[PDB]
């Protein structure tokens, strides 16, 4: 089988480790994961990746330091982050956010867009460095499946 | 000569380096140990630090701790029950590391390095254990083996999940080190041990460049090991190395280096020699990383008027010949500017489309496989590129003039690349050359003896093993039975 | 010496554009950022235009652009959101797309350009666009592969179904230039992606001989490609390449080019050699189209003093060979002319009843291929047309004095063109050559032989493995058995 189990979205800024991290421990695990190597300089355009997270089963998002800021009143959609949790929700993927150890939502719930906002009040995976394989263990439970 | 100066800076560095090995000559304390270790440390680092040559220094000082006192002492502290202790001594160790200090502790309490590595904790220790680990798989293919079967190899591959900077640049160099010294054995044991998965998050890393090209240097020489091959794609890390490749700039060593005759960087001859089989390679992503590192070396050799060494490590060739079969940009820029800094004439890319070759280019090849000596008896001759897909071992030894039965084996085997790389539209109706290529790769060369005999697809059926023999011009045996055994098997194809 | 006024209008070019560029370093927005636009786009075309060599000024000009502010800043107007800036930015960069300005967009930025390849809509960014894509696909054979796995193919097979003069010669030139550059894989894409009929309203137009000549360029590349041949023929798009070519002037361009040393038209050596092919080819089409060309390049380079080059690109064989064994006036006066304008002497077009040939017509005939250093002997010992049919190697080599193997080799070639164009009517009863070119056309070439045995289809049937080697001189072995295959499976009709 050519598709992935799971996609990884990530912010390009702050989140490419614990995205790598991710994706290797699950890789490991056997699952396919597609992450879209969208960080370098010609990293401006590919709504292919779009058609990545209708091909794969599960949807991770990297909740990161800094990572949403692009969500706040981009009610135009123009982020990469929102365009992809985006097309998660619209074909009700099973969606995981795994939050870093720093990571909280925004206060400014409002200015979080009409479309995505729901992620806020998924259940997810407090990831902690110290306890990667019991981390990655929780991640695999949210693997069998919780369509909120 | 400015040598004298370096015996004056030596002369300078011993004395103070006496005093403060004497000070820990001493059973003094954690204290007082803590103490004279920084200062040994200082000193090492300082003497790293001098642009002045500082390396000669280092070493003088590497030298002096071997002979005086030994490894001897910092691997009793390396083991002492106070992490202050072992947190200084590694340190101290790790800038020490120099070709005779690795040879020493190969051979010395190597155990005592392996018992650290079980101690993964402690950051400061971690940082230090995995830089003199990487020193150590440096060493020999032996000391590769014994770290690898013991816990050292597991230290690396578990800190690659870590996030500290100097603790990633050590794992990634040291699974690089490991990969270049350890020989087949432990190449095969890397990547049972996921070691190409776990170079991902390090070639994927944003701060660090030279993080991302260290962990992808890692999986192109793993790559190189066709036997290993599939599992390092499977890792999906050389997914990373050619675009990290072209974004980044072989002048940039050459410009952290200073002017003058700055030894601060710059890899000797056995360092250079192992990257020449990465441009050797079928991987394009080895040719890529190949071609950037032996260009940054070019870069600093050319500046220090050492070219020298490229010739007789045999690069030159190597890269012309990157340059002629090229079919990928990052890879081409790379080896004309590499060949340009070291003041060598660059070759132009070869036509493709050999069956329609005239006279001048056949010329032109000739020049470019270093068979020069030939040009005139193949002018002469008017050999052309019908005339070249087809020459025998007798007309290249009668009517061109190449006595050398070892010569002639040469001249095969270049004449096997360009048919390997042609273009034969003008020849193939049937796309033979896609059917032979997906047999094997190097029966691909075989596709314009079989056209010029008029065979095709759809006829190759009831070809005989005498015809592939004597009109094709397939002289391996195995060749032409896997051949002529496809063929048979293709028969499902025809009869509709 | 005339290079300095050359110097001159530099020295005049230069500051002006250095001007216009700094005026376009600022974030002027769209008014400002258009009229610098339009200011670099008038300097740029204007050293075009100049009839004092501007080609050298405007490469220059381009050189400056990309030294100081890069291709990078019209790039990045290039993707700005205002339609006008766009516009003037694919203006610009269309006029400057120079081979090392080719060479930094291939690799930096190239997904810009196939952005704006969606952009379709806006003639005035259509043209533009399309003469980009037109220059990239004159780069290389891996820019060729990026423009055709992604979008840059279907914007100008679009854009063949639009009515706009500019765009449709830049859609004619690309397809030409991505058929030319592309190789192997591409060709075999463009074919799949219909470009052959996408040519034929181009091909057919009215208004624009150009436009027309471009188009039937293009087929004429790609039938030259024989796995690709069978469909560029369903297409009908061939049918239109002999009329056409019959109606035009090959004079047309060097009079469209003035006198002197004016080098506002003409290729280059590159340009050239990739028409030869043409020639060499089978098809009647791609013969004739390529005479055509490369007779308009003979008129320029003549009047330029240039002729060398025609010589070791090796067009002048092939031309004397078209001339030799030409069965069509319109191919014929096309390389008769090229060759007198290229001040050759031209050969008489050789008689094909070959077997009738006395000494004389064998003595034209080898001068025509180029073995007159052979005429002597071949005089000497009486050679005539039946024993030139029948020279076996042992004749050639020990009683003709054709020592070297390759030289037997090239004279077999030759002789091989000659068997297969010959007329066997005073040999032939039985139309046996029509009967072995109905299996396979290089097969036409053993009437002689069978004939000369006495065999006929009545008797074939009967013929021996052994025979047609021995007696009839087929040698090789795949050749044999295919004859003698269908000679048994033919035996329904000598049976009635
Ligand atoms: N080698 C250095 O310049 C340098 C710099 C800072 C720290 N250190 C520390 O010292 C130890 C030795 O360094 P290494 O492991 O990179 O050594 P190494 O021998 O593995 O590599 C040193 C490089 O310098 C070249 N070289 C040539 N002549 C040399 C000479 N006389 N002295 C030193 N290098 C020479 C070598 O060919 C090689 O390319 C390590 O523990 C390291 O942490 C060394
Ligand atoms: N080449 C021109 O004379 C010319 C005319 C007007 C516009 N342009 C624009 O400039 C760019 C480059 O033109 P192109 O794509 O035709 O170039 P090209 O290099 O693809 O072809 C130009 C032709 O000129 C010949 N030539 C020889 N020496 C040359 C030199 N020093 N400078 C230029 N040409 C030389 C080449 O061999 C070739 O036959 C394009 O974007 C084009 O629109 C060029």
């Amino acid at each position: 089988g050519d598709t992935p189990d799971v996609f990884i979205s990530y912010r390009r800024s702050t989140g490419n480790q614990l995205a790598s991290l991710i994706k290797v421990l699950l890789q490991l695990r056997g699952y396919r994961v597609f992450i879209d190597v969208d960080k370098l300089y010609a990293g401006k355009f590919d709504s292919s990746l779009l058609k990545n997270i209708q091909a794969a089963k599960h949807f991770i998002l990297v909740l990161t330091p800094n990572s949403l800021d692009r969500l706040l009143n981009d009610d135009n959609c123009e982020d990469w982050v929102h365009k992809e949790l985006k097309c998660a929700f619209e074909h009700q993927k099973n969606i995981i956010p795994i939050f870093d150890t720093a990571f909280e939502f925004p206060t400014k719930e409002d200015q979080i867009p009409n479309d995505i906002r729901m992620i806020t009040k998924y259940n997810g995976v407090k990831w902690v460095h110290d306890y990667q394989d019991a981390c990655m263990a929780k991640v695999v439970r949210f693997i069998t499946g919780e369509l909120n | 000569g400015a040598g004298t100066e370096v015996q004056d800076a030596l002369e300078r560095a011993l004395p103070e380096l006496q005093q403060a090995l004497s000070a820990l000559k001493q059973a003094g304390g954690a204290r007082a140990v803590g103490a004279g270790l920084a200062e040994v440390f200082q000193l090492v680092e300082e003497a790293w630090l001098l642009p002045a040559v500082g390396r000669e220094v280092a070493q003088g000082l590497c030298d002096a701790i071997r002979l005086d006192g030994g490894l001897d002492l910092l691997l009793r502290l390396l083991q002492a029950p106070e992490l202050e202790t072992r947190v200084q001594a590694a340190r101290l160790l790790e800038q020490i590391l120099v070709a005779e200090n690795r040879d020493r502790v190969a051979r010395i309490g190597l155990g005592v390095i392996l018992n650290l590595a079980k101690e993964r904790e402690p950051v400061e220790l971690a940082r230090s254990v995995a830089g003199i680990l990487e020193h150590m798989f440096k060493h020999s293919e032996e000391t590769c083996q014994r770290l690898v079967a013991a816990g050292g190899l597991d230290a690396v591959l578990y800190w690659c999940r870590r996030t500290d900077p100097a603790l990633l640049r050590h794992c990634a160099l040291a699974l690089g080190n490991c990969a270049l010294h350890g020989g087949q054995a432990v190449q095969r044991r890397m990547v049972e041990k996921r070691a190409a998965e776990w170079l991902f998050p390090l070639a994927f890393s944003k701060e660090d460049e030279l993080l991302r090209l260290h962990a992808c240097l890692a999986v192109a020489v793993l790559a190189t090991n066709k036997e290993v091959e599939r599992e390092v794609e499977r890792s999906g890390t050389l997914a990373l190395v050619e675009p990290l490749v072209a974004s980044l700039d072989p002048g940039r060593f050459a410009r952290c280096l200073v002017d003058a005759s700055d030894t601060s960087q710059g890899r000797g001859p056995d360092d250079l020699q192992r990257l020449v089989p990465l441009l050797d390679s079928n991987r394009l992503e080895a040719q890529c990383i190949g071609a950037f590192y032996l260009c940054a070396e070019a870069a600093i050799k050319s500046l220090q008027g050492k070219t020298k060494v490229f010739s007789d490590i045999g690069a030159i060739q190597s890269l012309k010949r990157l340059v002629s079969y090229s079919t990928n940009g990052t890879k081409s820029a790379l080896a004309k500017r590499a060949l340009r800094l070291l003041g060598e004439e660059v070759p132009r890319p070869i036509l493709p489309s050999v069956p329609s070759w005239k006279e001048a280019e056949v010329q032109t090849w000739l020049q470019q496989i270093g068979f020069s000596k030939y040009c005139e008896s193949f002018r002469e001759q008017q050999v052309d590129g019908d005339l070249l897909l087809r020459l025998t071992e007798e007309e290249l030894q009668t009517d061109l003039g190449m006595k050398s039965g070892i010569t002639r084996k040469r001249f095969f085997r270049e004449l096997t690349e360009l048919k390997t790389f042609a273009n034969y539209s003008t020849c193939d109706r049937s796309n033979l050359a896609d059917w032979l290529g997906s047999l094997d790769p190097r029966f691909r060369q075989y596709t314009y003896g079989l056209v010029s005999c008029g065979l095709d697809r759809s006829l190759l059926h009831r070809v005989s093993e005498q015809q592939l023999l004597e009109d094709c011009g397939i002289h391996l045996g195995v060749h032409r039975a896997r051949i002529l055994t496809a063929a048979r098997e293709m028969l499902h194809s025809p009869l509709p």
